[PDB]
This record gives C-alpha cells, structure tokens and sequence, in this order.
RNA sequence: UAAAGUUGCUGCAGUUAAAAAGCUCGUAGUUGGAUCUUGGGAGCGGCCGUCCCCUGCUCGGCGCCGGCCCGAAGCGUUUACUUUGAAAAAA
RNA sequence: GUUUUCGGAACUGAGGCCAUGAUUAAGAGGGACGGCCGGGGGCAUUCGUAUUGCGCCGCUAGAGGUGAAAUUCUUGGACCGGCGCAAGACGGACCAGAGCGAAAGCAUUUGCCAAGAAUGUUUUCAUUAAUCAAGAACGAAAGUCGGAGGUUCGAAGACGAUCAGAUACCGUCGUAGUUCCGACCAUAAACGAUGCCGACUGGCGAUGCGGCGGCGUUAUUCCCAUGACCCGCCGGGCAGCUUCCGGGAAACCAAAGUCUUUGGGUUCCGGGGGGAGUAUGGUUGCAAAGCUGAAACUUAAAGGAAUUGACGGAAGGGCACCACC
C-alpha cells in the first residue's frame, strides 16, 4: 500500500533463508570492504554499490560478508555521503519538477506532483531529525536547493 | 547527456582541483596546469574565442557548456555564477575519459 | 496498517473455525500470540499448535477441533481491577459454567479464574468460550 | 509589518480611478518596474530605460523590449516561428 | 476441501506460490558460473542481473538486462550453481 | 428518571429509510510489526499439584579452629499498570 | 615551621581487560536500478473529411422545413453538379461492461519536457507508518473579468405554426456563450447515491500490464534470439458469472460478510416531517454566489423495500357487429 499513490502493489525482494556466506564466494571480508572503498571514492550511492556487487562480483549480501552494512561501512572510514540518499534522490526529483514547472505553469498537474514530492520531503527531514544524522536547524528550502544536486 | 556532465562536475567540485573564473583560468592554461576548460554558452563572444585560442596553444579541451552562467554555478554547487571553468586535477572523477 | 497484531490473529482463525477448517495460518507471530494459543491448549479448545520460526516474524500454523465457540478480541487492553471482574464476566461469556477471559498481569497470560487463586489482575486481552 | 492587504504598488493613488482601474494597473505596475535577468550577463539588473527599450546595468545593452514586460508573449511565439521557418526553407 | 497439510506442502505446487507467500519466503533468483568463448576465465554473475557485464580484456558483453531474468548472450557457456 | 440500543463507553446508524467531505496533501490529535530468560533441581501425596531458589557491597551473638553461619542498616534505569497497607468527619 | 606514611576529593598519563559495544530485514514504508506499459500531463507540430462563406462554371424553377404547413431563400439563378480558395470548430468508423489519472477528466501524426503505477530484484535505508481538527493544491459545465477569434450550434429576443390560451414542446433566424490565452469562481445525481488503512472468509471463465515456464504453428531468413498465436502459473487492475459463506426491512451484497457469539486503527457525519439550508452574525468573492448556520411556529405522520389489485395517450398476444371495416 503505497503512501502518495492508490496502488496497493506487492513486489520487492525476499531474502533467502540462510545467512551464512554463498559457497561458491572466494571473496573475503577485507577485499570485499576495498572494492566498496573503489565504487565510494568514484562516486555511487549505497544502493547502487549493493548493485554492481551483486552482479559482477556476486555476493549475496556484504551483510553476510562483512558483519556491518554499506552505510555502516562508509561511515566508519569517512567515504559516506552528507545527506542520506533517499532525501537526495528526492530533492534530485524535486528540483527536476520546478525547473520543468518553470517553463509549464499550465501544467497543472506536475504542480500536484510537487506537492507529493514535498510531502515525502518534509517527512523524512523530521525523520532524519530524530536520528540525529541531520542537524536540526537544516532545514528544505526550495531556491537553494538546486546547488545541492 | 548532460546529467553525466552534471554528476560529473559534481564529483570534481568534491574530490578533484577546479579553478573558478575567468582571470584565475587563464593563469592556469598559461601554466599548463589546465586539464580541460568549461565555458557557459552566454559567456561574452571575445571571450569565448579567447580562451578557445589560448587552449588551442596550451593544447587543453574545450567542453563548450550548454547551459548559461547562472546555473553553472549550481551546476559547481556554488551560489555565485561562473562564466568560465577549469579543471586542474580531475581527482578520481571520469570527466576527461569521455 | 496492521495495529493490533493479536486482533488480526484471533479473527483469523475465528473465520476458519466458521467455515470449519481444519489447520489454519496465522502471518506473525508474537510473544503474545502463543501465550494466548497456550492458554486454549490447556483447556482443551484447539489442537496441536506448531509455530515456524523464520528470519522474521514467525507463522502458526493451528490445529483446530470443532469445540471453539467463538475466540474474539477486546481492544483496547482495559485495566481490569478484581473488584470488576465479575462485571466483565457477567457482560462478556455464555454462562458462569465455561468460557474464559483471558488477561494479561504481571504473573503472566493466563484466564480469569486463574486469577483469582493468586489474587492479581492486568490488562485484559480478549476471551473465548 | 504587512502594510497594506491587497492594494500593493497601486496605493500611491489612494482611493482615486476606481477599483477595477487600480486593480488592473496593478499587474502592470508591477512589472513595468521590476528588474529582470539579463539573458546576456545573468545579473538581474535589467531595468526598464523607457517605454520599449530596457537596459543592463551590467553591460550597459540595451534590448528593445516590451512596453510593460522585457519580453510581449506575442513576440516570444513569433521568434519560435520565424526560427521554425528559416530552418525548413533551406533545409 | 478443509483438510489440507500445510505444515508439509509438495514441491509441484510450492514452487507456485509467491516468493513471499510461500512457507518459507525464499527467491525465485540464483547464481551461475558463466564463460565466454570470447574467453577462458569463469565469472559469476546475476540471473536478474539489471546491468551490463564485459569480460576482461574487452572480449565480448557477458550479459544484457531485461524486466526480468538478464538476457544470457548466446554462445556462452553456464552453469547454475547454488549456496 | 427508567422505557431510550430514540445520544448508543458497554451499545446506534451512514448502498436506497435522516446520513461518507468532489478529491488529494497535511499539523496538532489518535493509533502504531516482530524482536532481548527460560528450564532444571530438592520436599510430599493419588505422570501432575504445591513450597523453595538461580540475588550483590557497615554495625552486634547458638558460635566455631584471616576464614563460615546467622540477626540488623543502606544502595543497586524510572513512570503507567496491578495487589497489599496507611490515611481517611459524622449523617 | 616542614613534607609524608593517612582517610577523602578532583584531575592528568600508561595500560591490561570485555566472547570489547550495532537484533531482524515485516505478504509495513521510502529510495535506487531494470526492461517495459498507458485516450495520464505540458509545450510545439501535423493531418482529416465535414460544415459555413466566397469565386468561377454547368443546367434549370423551385428549394427549405413539417405530423401537416407557414416564416425564410429563389430567373438579381436559389437548391443541385464541378473546380478551387478561406475561416474557425471537431477529432467519426477503429472505440470495448478495454486502459490511464487523486478526482474533475483524457483519443489525428510526430518531436520535446518532466512525472507515474504495476511487475522483476539475494540492491539500499531501517519503523521512517495509518488516519487525519486547522491549513494547502486541483476541481466538469455554467457564470465572471480582460484580450484574440468568432464556422457550427444556441440561452435571451424576433417570427411562423400548433392550441381554448403557449410569452412551451415543432420550425425559421439569432445575441451572450460555445473556441483559445490570462485571471477569477469552487459548486454537480462531482454517484459506485457505497470513507481510508489492514486481516480473514467459496469457487469459475475471461480480460489488461509485467514476469516465469511450455508442445507446436507462423514472420526475420540464415538460426538462436525477439515479435504473432497457442497452454498454464504468479503479482494487482477494471469487471462479470456462480451458490444456503454470511448478512440484510428487503431489493440485493464476496462485500453492504467476519454484528446481542456485539471492541483491528481512524477521521467525517445522521436523530420524526416541515419551517429551512431560510433569518441573522461572521467570512471569502468583481458579482452571481460559497462556507458556517438558528429559532418562533406547525404537524401524526413523511419515508424505504416488497406483495396483490386497479390504472397507463406502455409493450406483446387475442377477442366482440351492445366495436370498427
């Protein structure tokens, strides 16, 4: 049941029962962190980093690899992003959505997109708020936002 | 295109060594230390040809902009506007690889 | 959303019991849900219960007989003193001979007239008969 | 302080012309006398010089412009057509 | 039919099920050991794999993503293996 | 006042009888998934019932040959909840 | 006098040690990514007859419209046939108990812009959620304000008939409007007359998008692989059929069920019929109007469903010279 939509869908992952490492991986806990480390410095958010593991690589989790989670691990050495990567991604769209709602003020619509935008903007900064990992007078604004991409 | 230029930009204002600026730029072609130049499409046309000449010498790229001045500076995540652009160390970004 | 979890459970296999199953699937499973489920075992009111305990919240699976009446809810938890019991009783089961009101208190899950050996009282959860 | 509630720019005129004759002045009021962004430097000095003409105090170019508004929406429709034609009459 | 033995279901129908409405939620998705005969080397990649795979040495693309399970490039060679 | 389950907490109704905002966002409000200690033992009766236990760290006497037992004081996340007690003017 | 052995208190330095400190990843949610999907939205652009007008040409006295006529056009050539040009609407047939969108609503081609559900996922975050007073966005048509345009249609009005009367239905003209851009307005039988979230409880054949698997057929051509069919499965999407699930005053309802065996969470809201959505006060609006919203008084019924009758300028059969032919 989704929050800014009607749908009610159902299609997301399902981890497998056992937590214990693949047996055909010969990666190790250490060289697994350094190839983390190579895709943080070029640049790629936690969860495209979870990609590109699972697919070239292959590891199943590098939960189950290594005993912490990528954000834990880029916020241990430093390698993390300021600002979480779910409210970037939203600013990115809602930044996105202005500039096109610059040039279509008739587009009357994309003016009650924003608004669901906005909505799940301002949810997850008091979220983000009580988690302490933003500090509390960061606040949205909207004609600044569009430096930080 | 341009979201890989603009991701890209990105990466070198946080890792790589950029010079902002017209008169800084031109003190850096002139060096050598210029790896690649940037120019915003509303810059001034002596300008533009300026620089265009000065890289030709130097033998540094020339990545003439789309947009204009203003969101250059957001594009650089600044809040003032840039009209020129030059990237001395690319650090660990791919903006000269393409 | 899903508020109250036992809820959901308890109608669940109400409606099982209804139509007149023989096993029935619970989705969670909580501390709660098989102090509760216990509590029927002793008395006599479903068959075996097994649970399955998965890397999340677990699944029941049920025995059922054809002896449960009715196994509904009461929401929310209400303070339930000693002095009233008998007035949740006298509005809540059948008769004054079966039925039960199962409470939670700090001895533990157990029915209503356990609760009366040792004297103490809780919330209330629900109640079958 | 909120000074006024809806009469803005207009209320130099106190309550003389009547309200619709204040009410659609207004719009025009307004934009005749706000500074835009120079299309040429990005500065917003762009400031109206005279009635058609405006004018950049950053380069000091003057743009021949609307009589109210630095650019007249029937102007905007027209370069957008006349970039449409010159591009399909020799291909 | 009221009698029905959930606590063992047989394997025709449980592969049916949903991933998450099974009885043990577990995936539908696997691993294999693929080679290219563009190549020597064993790599091992995705059956969902949503992103493009080259082999070492720039040989020959490995695999293509699609909506579902990645396109395997034909005239390759695979094995699904399994934890 | 009961009747009045015609003010509905217990306990009303809202497809057509009176009746769900045109629709969505949203702050107070309200309500919120699972997850962190069970079992073993001794006492007795015809496998069960019941008692018991998994508390720690100064001052004095069933005493014993620094060490043991025992009585006494204090501290050892806090509320909700629950039971006990006190305190509670009569009429 | 003095430092300490001394109890107490504070601070700095070296450590040793902890089984050295982080539950899980919801048939809860957000986010990323993947190939899609769609009369979703905006901007531009293109095309199609038709309609009306104009021009030229042909031949001619009627044409229109009606139940029947007349108003109206017409030898100044109407109507009708031809060839063009112009203008503004419109997007037939394909078009469906099909899709999409929060709802209102959305259909020539192409390009652009940004958005989205669903599916797929061994990706990520880790309870971030549900419902929501106040408040905010959108909100058909009509109506309003400026422009631009004004083919058809057409409130008002004018006429011709009909009629006892018709300032009505029918007909001929015809203004605002209908169209676009920009501002307002905020109501509809805005209806599914059915709050949202969650769980559970019968089957059945279809359908739409995505995925998985499978004989064969048929395209590429030169096969695999992708299309088109064919056979199943999963997810959720609009629906239907079906029945003693169950409920309901019943019509009917797989939800309107899981309701005296009454309690999943949560808003909105009804209290006999009128008076009356009226008066008033507040408040929004350019106005029309909207939102909020009484009482005095009056009344024994008003109403819902269903049954039988009678009735119908309702339908389908049939019959009578107290009916007609």
């Amino acid at each position: 049941g989704r929050m800014h939509a009607p749908g009610k869908g159902l299609s997301q992952s399902a981890l497998p029962y056992r937590r214990s490492v693949p047996t055909w991986l010969k990666l190790t806990s250490d060289d697994v962190k350094e190839q983390i480390y190579k895709l943080a410095k070029k640049g790629l958010t936690p969860s495209q980093i979870g990609v590109i593991l699972r697919d070239s690589h292959g590891v199943a989790q590098v939960r189950f690899v290594t005993g912490n989670k990528i954000l834990r691990i880029l916020k241990s050495k430093g390698l993390a992003p300021d600002l979480p990567e779910d409210l970037y991604h939203l600013i990115k769209k809602a930044v996105a959505v202005r500039k096109h709602l610059e040039r279509n003020r008739k587009d009357k619509d994309a003016k009650f997109r924003l608004i669901l935008i906005e909505s799940r903007i301002h949810r997850l900064a008091r979220y983000y708020k009580t988690k302490r990992v933003l500090p509390p007078n960061w606040k949205y604004e909207s004609s600044t936002a569009s430096a930080l991409v | 295109s341009l979201e890989s230029i603009n991701s890209r930009l990105q990466l070198v204002m946080k890792s790589g060594k950029y010079v902002l600026g017209y008169k800084q730029s031109l003190k850096m072609i002139r060096q050598g230390k210029a790896k690649l130049v940037i120019l915003a499409n509303n810059c001034p046309a002596l300008r533009k040809s300026e620089i265009e000449y000065y890289a030709m010498l130097a033998k540094t790229g020339v990545h003439h902009y789309s947009g204009n001045n203003i969101e250059l500076g957001t594009a650089c995540g600044k809040y003032y506007r840039v009209c020129t652009l030059s990237i001395i160390d690319p650090g660990d970004s791919d903006i000269i690889r393409s | 959303v899903r508020m109250n979890v036992l809820a959901d459970a308890l109608k669940s296999i109400n409606n099982a019991e209804k139509r007149g199953k023989r096993q029935v699937l619970i989705r969670p499973c909580s501390k709660v849900i098989v102090r509760f489920l216990t509590v029927m075992m002793k008395h006599g009111y479903i068959g075996e219960f097994e649970i399955i305990d998965d890397h999340r919240a677990g699944k029941i699976v049920v025995n059922l007989t054809g002896r449960l009446n009715k196994c509904g809810v009461i929401s929310p938890r209400f303070d339930v003193q000693l002095k009233d019991l008998e007035k949740w009783q006298n509005n809540l089961l059948p008769s004054r001979q079966f039925g039960f009101i199962v409470l939670t208190t700090s001895a533990g899950i157990m029915d209503h007239e356990e609760a009366r050996r040792k004297h103490t009282g809780g919330k209330i959860l629900g109640f079958f008969f | 302080a909120k000074r006024t509630k809806k009469v803005g720019i207009v209320g130099k005129y106190g309550t003389r012309y009547g309200a619709s004759l204040r009410k659609m002045v207004k719009k025009i009021e307004i934009s005749q006398h706000a500074k835009y962004t120079c299309s040429f430097c990005g500065k917003t000095k762009m400031k109206r010089r005279a009635v058609g003409i405006w004018h950049c105090g950053s380069c000091m170019k003057t743009v021949a412009g609307g009589a109210w508004t630095y650019n007249t929406t029937s102007a905007v429709t027209v370069k957008s057509a006349i970039r449409r034609l010159k591009e399909l009459k020799d291909q | 039919p009221l009698a029905k033995d959930l606590l063992h279901p047989s394997p025709e129908e449980e592969k049916r099920k949903h991933k998450k409405k099974r009885l043990v939620q577990s995936p539908n998705s696997y691993f294999m050991d693929v080679k290219c005969p563009g190549c020597y080397k064993i790599t091992t990649v995705f059956s969902h794999a949503q992103t493009v795979v080259l082999c070492v040495g720039c040989s020959t693309v490995l695999c293509q993503p699609t909506g579902g399970k990645a396109r395997l490039t034909e005239g390759c060679s695979f094995r699904r293996k399994q934890h």
